[PDB]
């Protein structure tokens, strides 16, 4: 079954690569402005030491996850004034200088739908990220403007200047079809590509469970702050729950066993959310990992791992940022509308039996032909085409035909 | 940090106020001067906004500066419809890369960790379950 | 967890011998039930953390067993996977729980731009390039490799011919030239 035509497909895939940081002072959630509390607590060892240390670590090893997967390269690159892509049309993920943000349209469409106060109470901060969306989005259009005008040679080393449907050819000869094929359906690809393009902005917006992996993080964060704010309203089996009615109506010999309690209530809270929030560090660790080998492998150069890089056989791939997370469009050929055919392992000659150099024999019915092994071209089986070795004695299944010869004018 | 201006001499005194003020969206800096230009980052900040020594540069006046984020050098390729680069020589290269694999084996007793020779700590902690063998 | 044996917990005493001299055996037992919770606590918080740091240190020696396994005993041809640029070869060396590798790559190098076109139409025919692009030095026309310069003559075994110079875009004119004419002879 030989395909016979083909259809461009883009699909997309969305991966997390960063939480938002945060820090708790352990002092002042346990005790407020009561300093009795404070030496209370003070009996204690280095328990409001260990827990901003964590906090210290997972904020800066958030930081480090950025980094890993937008700053691949050291040189903003920009695209040329004029476009003329062979027909292609890059409208959609490029940034438009018209709007005041500096986004694109699949950009600007993104983060109008991460939409879903906590300012400052008991010592809940949160720190501003190192790099700020403008710049990612900078480091975005580098990424993407480099491609387009160069390929994969940017990636490891000068940038090389290409045509882009040259690059295209390129990239088709390494999947099995040959560079014809382009060259010669440079219309139909370049319209298949832009109604693909132009479809994902109509997905997007229709699928309210699209960017569901995105908000799960902040959801989970949301939830685990508002269960420790909530968790200083427990008696923790006391008399109360504010330290200030302790005060009073108590003495100071007897008092301490509620603030104790407290104390003890109040700590493996902070231990347990703090658990909690370094396992969940693991696994988005993981994940942008995983993001950052993506980015290096699919968009620096064609991959050819299947599966990997989209569904298909991967071509092209292009990024895209979001509300803490990566977005790729992976740009892919799959086959189409196919043919039945006979075939043959070999053809005999006189004597010496023929194997093809690249294809396989395919006949029509009456005559034979050999073709490509992903697109259906029949050519005259000639002696360039195929090389002799051994004899029709030993192989399975061989057939009879004749072999043309390429030398008869010397005949004349 | 989350601290405006005006607040920070509410708190060995020339940081608490006066000389070079300067408010960002991390917070109130006092101690460096804003340059108007850009440069490569150093020991950061937030919000995009990296402080270096860099001053040498009217005595040089060794001071600390704060700067906003410079996201590389600046470069363009000619690009048209027929053009193409192609090397003419090349250049072997070699880099390192570390990774570690383990790190030092360690063991501690459960009883004796908390319970010296005192048995009565021994009796006392066997109240308890299990924990010393998980 | 050394320095954790040093806190009364909320005790009279951090030392295990007083508490048992100046008290009384029916009363001494509240200060070591609060000292055995306390150093229990902090024995299970320090277990659990050397758990959570074994997790990730089995994760990048997998990572370095893949390396070792895919980047020395064999090329590679994943992308910025086994060092920056071509990938040649690599090198393990060993280091205090650890190890180190040096990737020997391959990256171009000084470069001269030219012209292209995606096809020659000699009479009729149009022809493709096997291996490599056309490129013109601005009066004749060759075919080279993609990545270095070495220009060749354009011959019948460089090139293959499919179609006709009437489809393909940017199509020029030139000659190609043919290798059994001293046949003529
Ligand atoms: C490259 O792609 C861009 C984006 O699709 C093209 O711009 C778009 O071109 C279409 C052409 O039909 C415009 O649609 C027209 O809009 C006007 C005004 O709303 C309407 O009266 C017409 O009936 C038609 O629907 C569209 O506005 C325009 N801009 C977008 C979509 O943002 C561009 O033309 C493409 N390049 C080339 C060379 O065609
Ligand atoms: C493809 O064509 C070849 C040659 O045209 C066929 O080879 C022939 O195979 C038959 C039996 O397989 C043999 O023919 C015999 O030859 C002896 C020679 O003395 C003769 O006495 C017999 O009466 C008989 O004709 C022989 O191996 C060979 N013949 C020749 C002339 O080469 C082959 O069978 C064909 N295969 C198919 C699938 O059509
Ligand atoms: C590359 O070579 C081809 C073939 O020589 C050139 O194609 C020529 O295109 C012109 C007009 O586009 C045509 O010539 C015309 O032929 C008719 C035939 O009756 C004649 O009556 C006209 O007066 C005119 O000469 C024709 O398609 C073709 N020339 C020939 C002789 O077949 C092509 O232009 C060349 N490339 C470049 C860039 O010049
Ligand atoms: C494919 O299967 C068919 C069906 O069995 C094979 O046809 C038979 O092949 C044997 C082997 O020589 C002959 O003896 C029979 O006479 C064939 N039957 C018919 C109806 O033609 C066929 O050979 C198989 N193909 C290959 C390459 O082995
Ligand atoms: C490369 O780009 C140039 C710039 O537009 C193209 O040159 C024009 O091509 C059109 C199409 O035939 C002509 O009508 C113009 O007269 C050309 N202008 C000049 C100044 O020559 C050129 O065709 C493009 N080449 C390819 C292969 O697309
Ligand atoms: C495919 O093989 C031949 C066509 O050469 C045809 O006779 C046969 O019925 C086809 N089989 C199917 C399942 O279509
Ligand atoms: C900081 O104080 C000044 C003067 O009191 C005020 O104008 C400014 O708006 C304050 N900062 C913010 C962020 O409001
Ligand atoms: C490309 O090379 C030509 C000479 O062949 C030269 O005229 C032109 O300036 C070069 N292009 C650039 C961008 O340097």
């Amino acid at each position: 079954a030989i395909p016979t035509n083909f259809t461009i497909s883009v699909t997309t895939e969305i991966l997390p690569v960063s939480m938002t940081k945060t820090s708790v002072d352990c002092t002042m959630y346990i005790c407020g402005d009561s300093t009795e509390c404070s030496n209370l607590l003070l009996q204690y060892g280095s328990f409001c030491t260990q827990l901003n240390r964590a906090l210290t670590g997972i904020a800066v090893e958030q930081d480090k996850n950025t980094q890993e997967v937008f700053a691949q390269v050291k040189q903003i690159y920009k695209t040329p004034p004029i476009k003329d892509f062979g027909g292609f049309n890059f409208s959609q993920i490029l940034p438009d200088p018209s709007k005041p943000s500096k986004r694109s349209p699949i950009e600007d469409l993104l983060f109008n739908k991460v939409t879903l106060c906590a300012q400052k109470f008991n010592g809940l901060t949160v720190l501003p990220p190192l790099l700020t969306d403008e710049m990612i989005a900078q480091y975005t259009s580098a990424l993407l403007a480099g491609t387009i005008t160069s390929g994969w040679t940017f990636g490891a080393g000068p940038a090389l200047q290409i045509p882009f449907p040259m690059q295209m050819a390129y990239r088709f000869n390494g999947i099995g079809v040959t560079q014809n094929v382009l060259y010669e359906n440079q219309k139909l690809i370049a319209n298949q590509f832009n109604s693909a393009i132009g479809k994902i902005q109509d997905s997007l917006s229709s699928t309210p469970s699209a960017l569901g992996k995105l908000q799960d993080v902040v959801n989970q964060n949301a939830q685990a702050l508002n269960t420790l704010v909530k968790q200083l309203s427990s008696n923790f089996g006391a008399i109360s729950s504010v330290l200030n009615d302790i005060l009073s109506r108590l003495d100071p010999p007897e008092a301490e066993v509620q603030i104790d309690r407290l104390i003890t209530g109040r700590l493996q809270s902070l231990q347990t959310y703090v658990t909690q929030q370094l396992i969940r560090a693991a696994e988005i660790r993981a994940s942008a990992n995983l993001a950052a080998t993506k980015m290096s492998e699919c968009v620096l150069g064609q991959s050819k791992r299947v599966d990997f890089c989209g569904k298909g056989y991967h071509l092209m791939s292009f990024p895209q940022s979001a509300p803490h997370g990566v977005v790729f469009l992976h740009v892919t050929y799959v086959p189409a509308q196919e043919k039945n055919f006979t075939t043959a392992p070999a053809i005999c000659h006189d004597g010496k039996a023929h194997f093809p150099r690249e294809g396989v024999f395919v006949s029509n019915g009456t005559h034979w032909f050999v073709t490509q092994r992903n697109f259906y071209e029949p050519q005259i089986i000639t002696t360039d085409n195929t090389f002799v070795s051994g004899n029709c004695d030993v192989v399975i299944g061989i057939v009879n035909n004749t072999v043309y010869d390429p030398l008869q004018p010397e005949l004349d | 940090q989350d601290v405006n201006c005006t607040e920070v001499p509410v708190a060995w005194r020339v940081y608490s106020t006066g000389s070079n003020v300067f408010q960002t969206r991390a917070g109130c800096l006092i101690g460096a001067e804003h340059v108007n230009n850009s440069y490569e980052c150093d020991i950061p900040i937030g919000a995009g906004i990296c402080a270096s020594y860099q001053t040498q540069t009217s005595v040089a006046s060794q001071s600390i500066i704060a700067y906003t984020m410079s996201l590389g050098a600046e470069n363009s390729v000619a690009y048209s419809n027929n053009s193409i680069a192609i090397p003419t020589n090349f250049t072997i290269s070699v880099t390192t890369e570390i990774l570690p694999v383990s790190m030092t084996k360690t063991s501690v007793d459960c009883t004796m960790y908390i319970c010296g020779d005192s048995t009565e700590c021994s009796n006392l902690l066997l109240q308890y379950g299990s924990f010393c063998t998980q």
